[PDB]
């Protein structure tokens, strides 16, 4: 009923753990926060900002219409201030 | 005192079945939670309440309850003084502290059992005399409560009557229906379409009157139980244990939970469409009204207008011949309402009154109720599932009905659960089949 | 793709003169539109009379013209039929009937202008959606 | 005779009957027999029914052009609504069959009997000295029949809106429901499929694990089933070897070792899940529908940016717009 | 023709139900 | 016993734990974006 | 030999068993779940479906999704380094590269996982009836997420990974395939529904036919983890159902295999139906019905009613559900009933 690993109960209870994780856990949190709040995420995944779905006048959708020249076609969609 | 060697943790409260003292603490602390909510919620509602705005458009379910009792409202359900709402809220919230005190006290300080610290309050589940007696006490307490309503209506102010002659207004009932033939007649009424059983009550005279009967009958039975014991059959029929008594009251609440669901959904009287929303049928009736009113103004002869099916665009007949509204609204021809009745004749909707007695207040009433049908989403988006976000609304009639059906059902489950256990607890196999004496093994093979 | 002041420029009166609303007014109008209109006029239609919508073109062919701040504001005080040959404030929310339509009691002239602006701005944004019904949802 | 009535009660309550006719059985047996007989006759030979009360009869019986899949027993007329419509309320049977008379006779008798059937599942358990609550598990499928046959018609105001008694007819009930209520986007429904998916999952789980950890008592060319005799003392499978395997599939503490904690979970999950799905239909019977995220996410200008929720709405409109062709005269469907 | 086939199979299932219930193999204990 | 620290369990745990909180922080920030 | 030493390490009894299977399972399984959770929060479906599909755009847990690639893509594998994305990561996301990512990876993860079942069973020395069972979920994923779109025009018509995005997949099959009318699907639900019954009824049967092996009411503690006697009365269970239902089990070994058979068989039947829908070989209509419906305008069944619902679903949904078709349906051509 036991294996090599240190029983979770002990670790989650150890002061050493929290001394570590009071630093580590919030760190990742603030990092992920910055990832969005700095708008970096928008660029990593090409996700449109609230002001970047259409052009001002245009009401059409930037649908990719051919596989091989898709990447080029996409870039052209960003051109019209979209 | 009590731990794993009694019940499991997740069945903790069952360790108090035989601890009268602590079991009283629970009930007194619990009753505080009910008073606390009622109080704290009323103030929550009031704090958001907007006077010059319909109550049903504000997510209120407690302030409209006070309104019905003739408090802070006037002509047409107009909100006059919000002070009574504030009072009812704060007084409760205070009383919750008093009850909570005793609750906490009896559960962690006071006697863990009562039998010795006072033989009057101490009790035995199998003591058919004490049980019928304690039952007799509450049967009176509830009885006086029933008369507390009668008092408010006949003496201390009245109730909100939507059926008011001059139009919906607070009215003092000074003529309660006391005729037993009429009162108890409701109980002999069908529960289907038309004959609506208890929910079919349509005037405050019966409401007040009926409560007089209940009030007296309840106390009468309250005294009866104090001075008696269960008979012969009464003892050879029921199961006498702490759980059994619980089960009996569980199924009881379940039944009342279902009755309450239909009441808030159908009844127009004790649930005013001015404070709550318009009832389901009421809303569908209003649309037929609205467009009968419109198109007629465009020069259409509603009486002879032929719909796609050739049935009657605006007006048709009920299966018994009465003139009713047309369309899918043919199912709600049982609807009765203050705004609609003046158009009704001896044979149903009169074509002449319809033709020239339509009042403006009725037109905008129809439009209002039409545009406030009890249709909405969980995230509170008023309308059909295909509607667009804009109108944040869900009829209080919808909230109450759904919530209390869920509760009523689960309580029916709780009933079966606790009734099934009590029967097995009594006979004594609620913990498994006796390995040695296995009953089935003593019965002939049917094969 | 944003709510520019270029978009928030709507006709003030019949004589071509225009007015430019602010993002504060728009939001305020939109909110007030939900408070007192959405009930029957959700998404530019009219539940209790689908024949007449809040399309700018429809308001233009109204009598008097209701396709401007001034038209709409007047309507919200003394509403009429499409030909204007009949006042309908008794069966329609308005200032002169606030006793009958309590929602209209709070409403002040600022609110009226905000609401008016909203009706003229939405079709600039939504387009055919604002006028049509379920077809365009 | 020790006393006729006393003997009667002893016969009813008798646990020596091939089929336990209980006290609940005294109500169940006649009611279930009336329901089934009427159904069978209806499903085969019943004439078309004006379900929507718009004088537009819908034939749902075999003899009238249907097969098993399409055939059904059509719900009572919308002209009757929630009115009670027994045979003795009709000028003739011809009228009774036209207004969907049989339907009420069936659903009422079934629901009554199916309730006593639950009542009997307690009784026999009581008579045999075993624990109750078996009936409590059956409360879940019963509460659904109740929600589908009674609660929804009450809420909507007509029995014509109750689920028809047939295959394709059941499909209509669903499709339309989705349109009027957006049920797929409702938590209670989602909990339902979860219990139903999980159920089938766990049913396969338990089923497999046990049958895979059977103690060898059979030949190589002999049915592994014969390695069990009815009325055994000891267990027929190594629950300790079962736990050892499944405990290694995921991780030990995420595996059952208590057969009683196992079978409780096996029972609890689907029953609870279906309980919610039944409450879902019962809740949406009062038009408290699923989440409405239509035109939620919009861009900086105000343009509507569509989601899958919007694509769902388009499918829903189509259902709404086309259902009950000639039944509607007015813009809003409040019925 | 179709109607007959449908009722026939149905009648057969009901027939099976009968035999399955009242003409099953008697479930014998221990000594099986 | 003298348990070790870095183990295979530790690796597994972190492969899910570390990104999760990083995502919970990112999403938490999204609640303040508007237009 | 290094092999047997490599073997030694892998098959070591840890907290989380690795094994040879793990070399395939854990990498894919993690990337699949990870890819989903990634796209769910960050990547959009604007350039592919004209849809917002992430938390970043404002979608919630229900409306979020990893949407399928464009119809232009065809059945392209959409490799990160493929002709489409050309090594670019951002472009790859925008072209719905994460979908084929999740799909193919998850596919191998399901392979690794069943292999894990096979490997662990072998080690523990138990029968692999857990692997046989897991074949049903495989068939479904394969038939639905791979075979089906491989029969259609492109990956675009495969189910997109997301809650709501699956709901449309249901409605689509209704509107377009009349999937509910398919005999193979019906067998499907019968197995799942019948399987969810067996699950319920058996557990409850057991919990309420138990022997008393303790003095407490919470009978959970009173169980012997080390076999011995049957914890519940199989004999009592038999006589019970034999009197309330008329039929009853009497062979635990059969009862449990039956619990395996029913839901596994069902899922397999539903798979076959979907394989038929790929070529669009659906169970849409009954020719005898339509022929009468054409000649006779008074003939109406619940079957005919449903088809009208389908016509509406198709007409009102197609435009925004199939952007690549540039559909334009005038108000007047839209099929509608009266008033609505
Ligand atoms: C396993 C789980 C099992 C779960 C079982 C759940 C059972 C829930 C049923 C609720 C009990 C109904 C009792 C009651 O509240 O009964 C009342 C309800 C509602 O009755 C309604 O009563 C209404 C009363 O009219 C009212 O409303 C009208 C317009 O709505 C007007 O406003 C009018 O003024 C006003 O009086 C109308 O008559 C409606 O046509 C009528 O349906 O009965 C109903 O329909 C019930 C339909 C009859 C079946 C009940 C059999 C019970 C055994
Ligand atoms: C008058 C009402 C009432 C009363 C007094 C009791 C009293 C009792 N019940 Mg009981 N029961 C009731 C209604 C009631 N029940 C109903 C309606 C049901 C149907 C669901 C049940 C189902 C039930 C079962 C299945 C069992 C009991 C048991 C018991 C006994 C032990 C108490 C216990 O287990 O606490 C422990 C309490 C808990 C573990 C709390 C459970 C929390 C619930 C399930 C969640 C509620 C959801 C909530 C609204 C959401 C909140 C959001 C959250 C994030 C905060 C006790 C005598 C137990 C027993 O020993 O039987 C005799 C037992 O096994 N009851
Ligand atoms: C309505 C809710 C409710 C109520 C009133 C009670 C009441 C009670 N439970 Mg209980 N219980 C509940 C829900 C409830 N339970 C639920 C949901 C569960 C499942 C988790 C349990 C599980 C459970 C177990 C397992 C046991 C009890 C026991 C008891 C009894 C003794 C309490 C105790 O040990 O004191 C201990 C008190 C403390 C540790 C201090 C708590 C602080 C107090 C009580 C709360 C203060 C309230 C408020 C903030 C202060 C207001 C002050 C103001 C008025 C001035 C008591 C009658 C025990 C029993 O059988 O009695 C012998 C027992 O063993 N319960
Ligand atoms: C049961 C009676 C009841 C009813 C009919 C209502 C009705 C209402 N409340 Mg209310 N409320 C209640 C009890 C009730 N409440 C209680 C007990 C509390 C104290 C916590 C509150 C606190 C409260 C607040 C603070 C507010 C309301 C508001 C409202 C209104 C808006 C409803 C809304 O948006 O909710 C939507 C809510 C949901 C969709 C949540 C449903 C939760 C379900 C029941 C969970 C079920 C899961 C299940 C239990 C899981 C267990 C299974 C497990 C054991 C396996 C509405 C009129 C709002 C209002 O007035 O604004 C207009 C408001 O701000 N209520
Ligand atoms: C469910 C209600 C209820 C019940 C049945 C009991 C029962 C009991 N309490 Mg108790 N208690 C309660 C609520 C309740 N309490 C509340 C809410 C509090 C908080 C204030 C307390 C605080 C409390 C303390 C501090 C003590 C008790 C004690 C006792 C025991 C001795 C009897 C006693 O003190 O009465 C003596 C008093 C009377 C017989 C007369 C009281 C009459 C009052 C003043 C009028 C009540 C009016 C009522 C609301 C309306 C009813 C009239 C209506 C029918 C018209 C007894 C078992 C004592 C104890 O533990 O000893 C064993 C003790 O020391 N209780
Ligand atoms: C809720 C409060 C309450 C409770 C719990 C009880 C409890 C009890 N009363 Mg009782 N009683 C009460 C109030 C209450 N009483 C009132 C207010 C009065 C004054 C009228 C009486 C007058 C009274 C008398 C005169 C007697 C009792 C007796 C009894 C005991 C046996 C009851 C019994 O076997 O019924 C079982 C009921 C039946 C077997 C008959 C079933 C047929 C029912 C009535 C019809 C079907 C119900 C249906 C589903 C509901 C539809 C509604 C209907 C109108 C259509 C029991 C302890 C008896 C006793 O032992 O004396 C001490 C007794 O003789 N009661
Ligand atoms: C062992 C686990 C495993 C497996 C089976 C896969 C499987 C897959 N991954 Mg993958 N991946 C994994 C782990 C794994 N991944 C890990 C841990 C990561 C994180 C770094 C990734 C990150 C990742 C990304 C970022 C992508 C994939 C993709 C893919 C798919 C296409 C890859 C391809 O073309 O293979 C190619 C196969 C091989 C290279 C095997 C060659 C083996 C031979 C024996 C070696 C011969 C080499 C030699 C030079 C040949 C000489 C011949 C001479 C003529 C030149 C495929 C389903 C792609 C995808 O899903 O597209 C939609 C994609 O874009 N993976
Ligand atoms: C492929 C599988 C990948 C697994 C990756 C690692 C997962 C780590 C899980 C740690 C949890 C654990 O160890 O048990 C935590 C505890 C077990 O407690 C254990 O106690 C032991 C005593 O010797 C040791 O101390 C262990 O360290 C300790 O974990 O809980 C269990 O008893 C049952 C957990 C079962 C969880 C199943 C998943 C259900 C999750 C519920 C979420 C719904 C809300
Ligand atoms: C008119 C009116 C009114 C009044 C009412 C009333 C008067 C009521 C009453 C009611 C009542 C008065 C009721 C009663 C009931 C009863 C019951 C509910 C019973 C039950 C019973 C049971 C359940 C039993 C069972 C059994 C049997 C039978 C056999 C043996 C065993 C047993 C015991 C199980 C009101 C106020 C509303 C308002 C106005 C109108
Ligand atoms: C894509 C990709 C990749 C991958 C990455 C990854 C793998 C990531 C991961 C990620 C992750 C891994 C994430 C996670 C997340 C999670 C989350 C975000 C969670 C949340 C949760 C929650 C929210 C919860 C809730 C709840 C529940 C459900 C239960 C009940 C209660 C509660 C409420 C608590 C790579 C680079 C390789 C390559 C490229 C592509
Ligand atoms: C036994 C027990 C339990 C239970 C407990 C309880 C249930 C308690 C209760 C408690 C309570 C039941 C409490 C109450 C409280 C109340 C209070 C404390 C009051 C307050 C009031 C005030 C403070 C006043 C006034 C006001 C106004 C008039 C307005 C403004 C605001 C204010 C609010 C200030 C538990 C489960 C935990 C555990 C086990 C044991
Ligand atoms: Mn059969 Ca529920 Mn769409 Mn109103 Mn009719």
């Amino acid at each position: 009923g036991t294996t090599g690993e240190r029983p979770f109960s002990d670790i989650i209870t150890s002061v050493r753990y929290w001394v570590i994780h009071s630093i580590t856990i919030p760190a990742l949190f603030i990092a992920g926060w910055l990832f969005v709040s700095t708008g970096l995420a928008y660029d990593v995944f090409g996700t449109p900002r609230p002001d970047s779905y259409y052009a001002q006048e245009q009401r059409s959708i930037p649908l990719v219409t051919d596989r091989f020249e898709a990447k080029q076609q996409v870039e052209t969609f960003l051109e019209q201030l979209k | 005192d009590q731990e794993s060697s009694g019940f499991a943790w997740w069945a903790g409260n069952a360790r108090l079945i035989n601890l009268s003292g602590k079991l009283l603490g629970a009930h007194v602390a619990h009753a505080g939670l009910i008073v606390f909510w009622a109080g704290a919620m009323t103030l929550f509602e009031l704090a958001h309440f907007i006077p010059e705005k319909p109550m049903y458009e504000q997510g209120l379910i407690l302030i409209p309850h006070i309104a019905t009792l003739g408090w802070g409202v006037g002509p047409g359900g107009e909100v006059v003084d919000t002070f009574p709402f504030f009072v009812v809220g704060v007084v409760h919230l205070i009383s919750s502290a008093v009850l909570g005190f005793g609750g906490v006290y009896h559960a962690i300080r006071g006697p863990e059992t009562l039998e010795e610290y006072s033989s009057f309050f101490g009790y035995d589940w199998k003591d058919k005399n004490k049980m019928t007696t304690i039952l007799g006490f509450h049967l009176i307490v509830l009885g006086i409560g029933a008369l507390l309503l009668v008092a408010k209506a006949m003496f201390f102010g009245g109730l909100y009557d939507t059926w008011a002659p001059g139009g919906g207004d607070v009215r003092v009932i000074t003529n309660p229906t006391l005729d037993p033939r009429v009162i108890f007649g409701y109980l002999l009424k069908s529960p289907f379409g038309g004959e609506g059983w208890i929910v079919s009550v349509n005037n405050l005279e019966d409401v007040v009157g009926g409560h007089i009967w209940i009030g007296l009958i309840c106390i009468a039975g309250g005294i009866w139980h104090i001075l008696t014991t269960p008979f012969g059959w009464a003892r050879r029929a029921f199961i006498w244990s702490g759980e059994a008594y619980l089960s009996y009251s569980l199924g009881a609440l379940s039944m009342m939970g279902f009755i309450a669901t239909c009441f808030v959904w159908f009844n127009n009287t004790v649930y005013p469409s001015e404070f709550y929303g318009p009832t389901g049928p009421e809303a569908s009736q209003a649309q037929a009204m609205t467009f009968l009113i419109r198109d007629q103004k465009l020069g259409a002869n509603v009486g002879s207008a032929q719909g796609p099916t050739g049935l009657g665009k605006y007006l048709m007949r009920s299966p018994t011949g009465e003139i009713i509204f047309g369309g899918e609204t043919m199912r709600f021809w049982d609807f009765r309402g203050p705004w609609l009745e003046p158009l009704r004749g001896p044979n149903g909707l009169d074509l002449n009154k319809i033709k020239n007695d339509i009042q403006p207040w009725q037109e905008r009433r129809a439009a209002e109720y039409m545009t406030h049908a009890p249709l909405g989403s969980l995230n509170s988006v008023g309308g059909v599932a295909t509607e667009i976000n804009s109108v944040n609304f869900v009829s209080p009639r919808s909230w109450l009905a759904t919530s209390h059906f869920v509760l009523a059902f689960f309580f029916l489950v709780g009933h079966l659960w606790h009734a099934g256990r009590a029967r097995a607890a009594a006979a004594g196999f609620e913990k498994g089949i006796d390995r040695e004496s296995e009953p089935v093994l003593s019965m002939p093979s049917l094969d | 793709a944003e709510l520019t002041p270029e978009v928030l420029t709507v006709p003030l009166n019949s004589e071509g003169k225009t007015i430019t609303l602010t993002e504060k007014q728009y939001l305020e109008g939109k909110r007030l539109f939900q408070y007192a209109c959405a009930s029957c006029h959700v998404g530019g239609i009219t539940k209790t009379n689908p024949s007449l919508d809040l399309r700018t073109e429809t308001l233009a062919l109204a009598t008097p013209p209701r396709d401007n701040i001034e038209g709409l504001v007047d309507y919200m005080k003394n509403p009429t039929t499409y030909d204007g040959e009949q006042e309908i404030a008794e069966v329609h929310p308005s200032l002169r009937s606030a006793d009958i339509f309590p929602k209209m009691r709070n409403l002040t002239e600022k609110d009226l202008v905000a609401i008016a602006g909203h009706i003229l701005v939405e079709p600039k944004i939504l387009g055919d959606k604002w006028g049509g019904g379920k077809v365009y949802y | 005779s020790a006393n006729l009535w006393e003997r009667f009660c002893n016969w009813v309550t008798s646990t020596d009957n091939r089929l336990y006719v209980g006290w609940f059985g005294v109500i169940m047996i006649p009611t279930l027999l009336a329901a089934t007989i009427c159904f069978v006759i209806a499903f085969i030979a019943a004439p078309p029914v004006d379900i929507d009360g718009i004088r537009e009869p819908v034939s749902g019986s075999l003899l009238y052009g249907n097969n098993i899949i399409t055939g059904a027993v059509v719900p009572s007329s919308n002209a009757i609504g929630l009115h009670f419509y027994p045979i003795w309320e009709a000028a003739s049977l011809d009228e009774w069959l036209y207004n969907g008379g049989p339907y009420q006779l069936i659903i009422f008798h079934f629901l009554l009997g199916a309730s006593c059937y639950m009542g009997r599942q307690w009784e026999l358990s009581y008579r045999l000295g075993m624990r109750p609550w078996i009936c409590v598990a059956y409360s879940a499928p019963l509460a659904s029949a109740f929600a589908v046959f009674l609660i929804y018609p009450i809420g909507q105001g007509s029995f014509s809106d109750g689920m028809p008694l047939g295959i394709s007819g059941t499909f209509n009930f669903m499709i339309v429901f989705q349109a009027e209520h957006n049920i797929l986007m409702h938590p209670f429904h989602q909990l339902g499929v979860a219990g139903v998916f999980g159920g089938a999952l766990f049913c396969a789980m338990h089923g497999s694990l046990v049958t895979s950890s059977l103690i060898r008592e059979t030949t190589e060319t002999e049915s592994a089933n014969y390695g069990y005799k009815f009325g055994q003392e000891e267990e027929t499978y190594n629950i300790v070897a079962a736990h050892g395997y499944f405990g290694r599939l995921i991780f030990q503490y995420a595996s059952f070792n208590n057969s009683r904690s196992l079978h409780f979970f096996l029972a609890a999950w689907p029953v609870v899940g279906v309980w919610f799905t039944a409450l879902g239909i019962s809740t949406m019977a009062f038009n408290l529908n699923g989440f409405n995220f239509n035109h939620s996410v919009i861009d900086a200008k105000g343009n509507v940016i569509n989601t899958w929720a919007d694509i769902i709405n388009r499918a829903n409109l189509g259902m709404e717009v086309m259902h009950e062709r000639n039944a509607h005269n007015f813009p809003l469907d409040l019925a | 023709m179709e109607t007959i086939t449908y009722v026939f199979i149905f009648a057969c299932i009901i027939a099976l139900f009968f035999f399955a219930i009242f003409f099953r193999e008697p479930p014998r204990i221990t000594k099986k | 016993v003298s348990y070790p620290i870095f183990t295979v369990r530790w690796v597994a745990v972190h492969t899910l734990a570390v990104p999760t909180i990083f995502f919970l922080g990112a999403i938490a920030a999204m609640q303040f974006i508007q237009r | 030999g290094w092999f047997d030493i490599l073997d030694d390490w892998l098959k070591r009894d840890r907290f989380v068993f690795v094994g040879w299977s793990g070399i395939l399972l854990f990498p894919c399984a993690y990337l699949a779940l990870g890819g989903w959770l990634t796209g769910t929060t960050f990547v959009t479906s604007w350039y592919t479906h004209g849809l917002a599909s992430s938390y970043l755009e404002g979608c919630n847990f229900l409306t979020v999704a990893v949407s399928t690639p464009a119809n232009s893509m065809g059945h392209s594998l959409l490799l990160l380094w493929g002709p489409e994305a050309q090594g670019d990561f951002t472009r790859w996301c925008q072209l719905g590269g994460l979908w084929t990512f999740i799909a193919l990876h998850g596919a191998f993860g399901l392979i690794g996982f069943m292999l894990r079942q096979f490997e662990i069973a072998r080690l523990v020395g138990v029968r692999p009836y857990n692997a046989i069972a897991f074949s049903a979920p495989i068939a479904v994923f394969v038939s639905v997420f791979l075979i089906y779109p491989l029969g259609q025009s492109s990956w675009f018509f495969a189910p997109s990974f997301g809650v709501a995005a699956i709901f449309r997949f249901l409605l689509f099959f209704q509107g377009f395939h009349n999937w509910t009318l398919n005999p193979f699907h019906m067998m499907g639900v019968a197995g799942v529904l019948g399987g969810a019954l067996l699950c319920a009824i058996h557990g409850a049967t057991v919990e309420n036919t138990l022997f008393q092996d303790g003095e407490g009411a919470s009978t959970f503690r009173a169980f012997n983890p080390t076999q011995a006697e049957e914890t519940y009365s199989m004999v009592t269970a038999n006589r019970f159902w034999s009197q309330i239902f008329g039929i009853a089990f009497s062979n635990k070994r059969w009862l449990h295999f039956f619990m395996l058979f029913v839901p596994v068989t069902g899922l397999w039947m539903s798979a076959i139906g979907v394989v038929g829908l790929a070529l669009n070989l659906r169970s849409y209509d009954f020719i005898s019905q339509e022929i009468r419906a054409a000649e006779d305008p008074e003939f109406e069944t619940f079957y005919t009613k449903n088809l009208l619902l389908n016509e509406g679903i198709r007409a009102w949904m197609a435009p925004q559900d199939q952007p690549h078709e540039n559909f334009v349906f005038p108000e007047e051509v839209l099929p509608r009933g009266n008033a609505l």
